[PDB]
């Protein structure tokens, strides 16, 4: 459905072979689906109509909220409290957004697992390389915080990978 | 379990519970009827052999081996009846016997229902209070002065007495209570 | 349902009929109140054997230090209908 | 007759009159740390025609 | 009491965030750009020391 | 034939089981009728986008009419 | 958050103004209304906390722990009234004015922005308990237990305070949130390491700590019924909070001043746990299974991770009340048979059924029973111990057993088997203890519904 977008939640284009009887003897699958069809899924489709007949007369709305980009924590002096926690509580929300992503991106990988059968082992290489790239780049940003996590540490965390990417760097163009 | 135990067992009580042992775990051993009938005359055979012996020393050494024969040849798995201290029902029902005081905790609307029992209940619970002290009485005079020496109790010997300790003795639960 | 209310004369019936299988006791001379070694002239090994055939006919164990103590049949229908709550 | 119900039931407005009492006080300590009231960079808006405060 | 917190507002942000990482994935899906970044900060902002050695 | 059964008082038991149980269901019964009443007849707000010029309400930006 | 606190300073003259048979019941109606009241602190943001004023403020660990003590106070009176029926009209406002004023203090220091007041707080909470206990005790052990409660206390606690203004005159401020946001790192002298030990040893003291345990018996055995529930549920995540809080300016120094108090707490966890095997006092068993999962927090609390935190916070909440629900169905037995020895009343199953269901599921609670806010607690700590080291999984293992065995030995010892026959005084259960173990047992699994009200600021 329309509910959700079908380009962040992908899905194969869903093909289905169609009924090739061989033998004479009745399917009673067939009649199993269409008493259930006919039992069940009619009055809970009358029921929905109903329903969203009552709802299409009552139509308010609400919003998603929408956030500025404050200054960051690298743009912060270094005893100003009023911008240490404007950066501060921008980071926890970027934090969060994060989170989930990676959530999106486990839940595109469960999905595929799923749907391949059994063939998922070469089917989805492709969300298990999307979500190597995504944890590694997860794990850079924010392992090893630990409790008492702030803006403050993941930057000294940020500057200390960079100082060793820029030796190693530095070293190898010796070389 | 219904009688008081004594100081000790004397050597023809000790005879007696070995023969019955060994008769019962010779028989979980012999599966079969006539088998074990067989068997059992022999063991019979076997204990009456030795039984006059004027000897008690000789007796007491003979009855030594006989408990180390039957402990290396018993039965490391013997019939035991359901409900024996050992068998698969032998505490079964002991969740469902109820003490009888319980009853005095009933709601009035609980006691509405039943309510000739709940009077007969009453006349026993009288003839229980008119008794006590008689009972108290009579353990006082028949008990020697350097306290009981046995936990035998004395019978009603008065016109109208009662055995003094019966209450719950008679007012057992049940055997099936529920 | 389950097993019958059993009664008293139903227990003194199983016992007579069990005692009058013995080969050594007569089944005319044997009575109700018949002693074992007085009046059936028995020994201790024959009332331990009584006992035993009992305990098979009514299917439930008596202790040795009660079992030492019945002496007539009467008294043995007595310890069972007192151990089976039967009254009646 | 009430003066006796109200002299018996009387202690069963003290709770509810400190609970209004507590809310009244809340609202005057919130009155005053106005000093960034629409003034944080995340939350600086213009106002609207009619309304003199973003937040009471 | 149960009735009232579990229909309490969502102040947590859950479902805002969710959005929010929605919009960012179709975004950075759509123009090939890497669903995320090894740095949280831009290196423009940050001033390493000058000397190593 | 019928025997007497000794049993401990049950009339209590029974008696704070069926007082818990109408007290709980006299708060809950209108409650659970008042949610089900309200989720057929004011549906959950539809997801839309801010108009320009137009500052919404803090309660607006939830979606359940509850919540709200 | 004056509309939380105000309504219990009003508590006080209601009480004190009320007709001589009304007591409890204005007492336990205006407490259930003020609980109704701090429910509203659940709604919490994601970010930051909720800053009141200057002086209180509110957070995502604080407001389940302030709702469970206004949850309390209620069922303290309701635990409370059976055996204070003789006592006098004074008496027993005394003794309300006292669950008052403990109320009260709880409230302001669970919410206090400043350490100072923090301290001044969570050391005020002492006398009203202390009296509770030297006063309406019924053994002359009380005393002593009054003495052991009051001294392994303030030894702890001495020092924190003058860590404390030592703090004050170096970073100038104790407030919370700036000294969270101007957090330096503590360096490697021996200076820093009794600065550690100081803030940190007045909070592991309250825990208790294995080792600095032996008030905690003492406290939890004399103690009235009131008194045993209010300091096992409540005045025990002391501790816990001040630890979570104060360890904010610790860093890195505990990543190594951890390892004494991580091998105390696993292996007394592991021996506390096998004390439990022999206890011949019912009450005791209970204040040891507390000293276990104790242990159990200070370790999550120690490792310094996010499901550490979001555990030990679930884990705390899980045990104020499984320990509360425990004493007050131990309490029923003591008050029916007046001992406390655990193989008196035997068999009470067949005699109180309906307790004896309330005995099982406080039991099935106890060792952790899926999905039980107590598994969601004990798995997230287990966890988090596994990734700092595989090898936890040994210990945390063993405990898991041992636990249950003992938990299931109470149930075993005391519901099943025959009843002793020369007691007959053991009347049916009252309507009021009927509705104390369901008004404790049921917001457990209403929580369990929910799980994230409980887990703390770091979901
Ligand atoms: C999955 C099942 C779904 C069931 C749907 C309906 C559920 C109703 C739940 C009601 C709320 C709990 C009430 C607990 C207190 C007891 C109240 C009482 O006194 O009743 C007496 C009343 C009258 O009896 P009586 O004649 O007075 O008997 C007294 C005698 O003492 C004789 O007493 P007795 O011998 O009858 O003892 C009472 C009985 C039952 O009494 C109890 O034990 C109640 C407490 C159960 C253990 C709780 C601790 C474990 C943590 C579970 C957390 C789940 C919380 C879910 C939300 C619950 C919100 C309240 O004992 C037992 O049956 C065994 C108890 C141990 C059960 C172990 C189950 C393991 C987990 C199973 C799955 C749980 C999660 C489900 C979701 C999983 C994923 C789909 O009997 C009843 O009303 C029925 C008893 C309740 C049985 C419910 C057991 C299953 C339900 C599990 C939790 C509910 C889940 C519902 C959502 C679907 C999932
Ligand atoms: C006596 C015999 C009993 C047996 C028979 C019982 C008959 C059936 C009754 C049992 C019910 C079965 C439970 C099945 C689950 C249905 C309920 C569930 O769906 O509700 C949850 C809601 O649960 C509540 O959130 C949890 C209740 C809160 C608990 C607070 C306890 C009250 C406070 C008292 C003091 C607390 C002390 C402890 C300190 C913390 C849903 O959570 P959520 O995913 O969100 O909902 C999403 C949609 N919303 C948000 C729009 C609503
Ligand atoms: C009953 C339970 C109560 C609770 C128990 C609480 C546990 C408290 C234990 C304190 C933890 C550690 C304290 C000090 C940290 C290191 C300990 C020391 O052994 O390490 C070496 C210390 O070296 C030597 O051990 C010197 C210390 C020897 C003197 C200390 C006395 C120890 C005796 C133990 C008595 C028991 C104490 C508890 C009494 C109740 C490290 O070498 P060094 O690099 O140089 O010191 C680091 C500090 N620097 C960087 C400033 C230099
Ligand atoms: C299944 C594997 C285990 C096998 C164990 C069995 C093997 C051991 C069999 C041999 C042991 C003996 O005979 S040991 C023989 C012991 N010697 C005596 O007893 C002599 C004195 N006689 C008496 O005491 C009484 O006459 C008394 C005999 C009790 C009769 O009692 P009553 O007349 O008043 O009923």
């Amino acid at each position: 459905p329309d509910s959700w977008d079908k380009d962040v939640y992908p899905e194969p284009p869903r093909r289905t072979p169609a009924p090739a009887p061989q033998t004479s003897l009745p399917n009673p699958v067939t009649y199993l689906t269409k008493i259930f069809d006919l039992l069940v899924d009619r009055p809970v489709t009358l029921a929905r109509e109903f329903i969203e007949q009552q709802h299409a007369k009552n139509r308010y709305y609400y919003y998603h909220r929408e956030f500025r980009r404050v200054p960051d924590i690298t743009e912060c002096e270094e005893k100003d409290i009023l911008c240490m926690f404007e950066a501060e509580m921008q980071w926890r929300r970027d934090y969060k957004v994060d989170q989930e992503i990676v959530n999106i991106i486990q839940e595109r990988l469960k999905a595929c697992q799923q749907r391949e059968g059994e063939s998922y082992r070469q089917n989805c290489a492709k969300e298990l390389e999307q979500f190597t790239q995504v944890s590694k780049a997860f794990q850079d940003r924010y392992s090893d915080l630990g409790a008492h996590y702030s803006a403050r540490k993941c930057l000294a965390k940020q500057k200390q990978r960079m100082l060793a990417e820029r030796k190693a760097a530095k070293e190898a163009a010796a070389a | 379990a219904f009688s008081a135990p004594a100081a000790y067992l004397t050597h023809q009580q000790k005879v007696l519970r070995l023969y019955k042992r060994a008769l019962r775990h010779l028989e979980s051993w012999c599966v079969h009827r006539d088998k074990y009938r067989y068997f059992a005359c022999l063991m019979r055979a076997r204990f009456d052999e030795h039984k006059n012996e004027k000897d008690m020393v000789k007796a007491t050494q003979l009855l030594r081996q006989a408990e180390e024969e039957f402990w290396y040849g018993q039965h490391p798995q013997p019939y035991i009846f359901p409900e024996s201290p050992g068998g698969t029902s032998y505490e079964r029902y002991e969740c469902y016997k109820v003490p009888e005081w319980c009853l005095d905790d009933w709601h009035p609307s609980e006691k509405a229902m039943y309510p000739d029992y709940f009077a007969k209940r009453e006349q026993w619970k009288r003839l229980r209070r008119e008794s006590w002290e008689r009972e108290v009485k009579q353990l006082q005079e028949e008990t020697p002065p350097g306290g009981p020496r046995t936990e035998a109790l004395p019978p009603a010997r008065k016109e109208g007495d009662l055995p003094p300790l019966w209450w719950h003795i008679v007012t057992r639960p049940r055997e099936r209570p529920m | 349902s389950d097993a019958p209310p059993l009664t008293l004369e139903a227990i003194k019936d199983r016992v007579l009929y069990v005692l009058k299988l013995y080969d050594k006791i007569d089944p005319e001379k044997l009575s109700v109140n018949s002693h074992f070694m007085k009046d059936l002239g028995l020994d201790s090994l024959d009332q331990v054997e009584i006992i035993m055939a009992m305990e098979d006919e009514f299917g439930f164990e008596i202790p040795d230090i009660d079992a030492e103590k019945l002496m007539c049949p009467q008294e043995i229908v007595d310890y069972i209908a007192d151990k089976k709550d039967v009254y009646e | 007759n009430v003066l006796q119900i109200v002299r018996d039931h009387w202690v069963h407005i003290l709770v509810p009159v400190g609970f209004v009492f507590g809310c009244y006080l809340d609202r005057r300590s919130d009155e005053k740390l106005t000093a960034f009231r629409n003034k944080s960079l995340l939350f600086k808006r213009e106002l609207r025609p009619n309304e003199e405060v973003t937040w009471k | 009491g149960s009735t009232f917190v579990a229909y309490l507002p969502d102040y947590r942000m859950q479902e805002w965030a969710r959005r929010e990482a929605e919009r960012l994935v179709k975004y950075r899906e759509a123009n090939g750009l890497p669903l995320m970044e090894s740095n949280c900060f831009d290196p423009n902002k940050i001033q390493l020391p000058e000397d190593e050695d | 034939k019928r025997l007497f059964i000794i049993k401990p008082s049950g009339f209590y038991d029974r008696r704070f089981l069926k007082l818990m149980r109408f007290y709980i269901l006299l708060t809950g019964i209108p409650v659970a009728i008042g949610i089900t009443l309200v989720n057929v007849f004011i549906g959950e707000a539809e997801l839309a986008d801010i108009p320009e010029g137009y500052v919404p309400e803090h309660w607006e930006y939830f979606k359940h009419p509850i919540s709200r | 958050m004056l509309k939380i606190i105000i309504p219990t300073t009003m508590l006080l003259p209601m009480t004190w103004m009320s007709k001589h048979n009304m007591i409890w019941i204005n007492a336990t109606v205006h407490s259930l209304l003020i609980s109704l009241i701090s429910l509203s602190l659940l709604n919490q943001l994601g970010e930051n906390s909720l800053n009141f004023s200057l002086t209180f403020f509110s957070d995502s660990l604080s407001a389940p722990l302030l709702v469970l003590t206004t949850w309390l106070l209620p069922l303290m009176l309701m635990a409370s009234q059976s055996h204070l029926s003789k006592e006098t009209t004074t008496r027993k406002k005394l003794y309300i004015t006292m669950l008052i004023l403990l109320q009260l203090f709880l409230i302001m220091t669970f919410t206090a922005t400043e350490l100072i007041l923090f301290y001044i707080l969570f050391e005020a909470t002492l006398v009203p308990t202390l009296i509770i206990i030297t006063r309406w005790g019924n053994q002359t052990e009380r005393l002593n237990a009054g003495l052991y409660f009051l001294f392994y206390t303030l030894a702890g606690s001495l020092p924190l305070l003058v860590a404390l203004v030592y703090i004050q005159n170096t970073t100038g401020s104790l407030n919370f949130l700036i000294i969270h946001y101007w957090s330096h790192p503590l360096s490697n002298s021996w200076s820093n390491i009794f600065m550690w030990l100081a803030c940190i040893m007045a909070f592991m003291v309250k825990m208790p700590l294995y080792g600095l345990h032996l008030w905690l018996p003492k406290a939890h055995v004399e103690a009235p019924i009131a008194g045993s529930m209010v300091l096992a549920a409540v005045l025990l995540k002391l501790g816990g909070y001040g630890m979570m809080r104060i360890t904010t300016i610790l860093n890195p120094l505990t990543n190594y001043m951890a390892y004494p108090f991580l091998m105390l707490s696993m292996w007394g966890m592991i021996m506390t746990s096998s004390i439990c095997l022999r206890q011949t006092d019912l009450k005791s068993l209970i204040a040891y299974s507390s000293v276990s999962h104790m242990a159990l927090v200070i370790v999550a609390i120690m490792i310094q991770t996010p499901w550490s935190f979001m555990g030990a916070t679930a884990l705390m909440i899980a045990h104020g009340l499984t320990s509360s629900m425990l004493f007050c169905l131990a309490n029923t037995n003591y008050e029916r048979v007046h001992s406390r020895t655990m193989i008196l009343a035997r068999g009470l199953q067949t005699l109180l059924p309906l307790m004896a269901t309330w005995w099982l599921v406080a039991s099935l609670t106890n060792l952790a029973l899926p999905p039980s806010i107590n598994l969601i607690g004990e798995l997230f700590i287990i966890t988090a111990s596994f990734s700092w080291s595989n090898i936890t999984i040994i210990l945390m293992g063993m405990n898991m057993m041992i636990t249950a065995l003992y938990s299931l030995y109470m149930l075993i010892t005391t519901q099943r088997g025959k009843y002793t026959h020369h007691i007959n005084n053991i009347k049916p259960s009252f309507t009021r203890e009927n509705a104390l173990m369901a008004l404790h047992i049921l917001p457990l699994l209403l929580l369990t519904l929910n799980p994230k009200m409980i887990l703390g600021p770091l979901y």
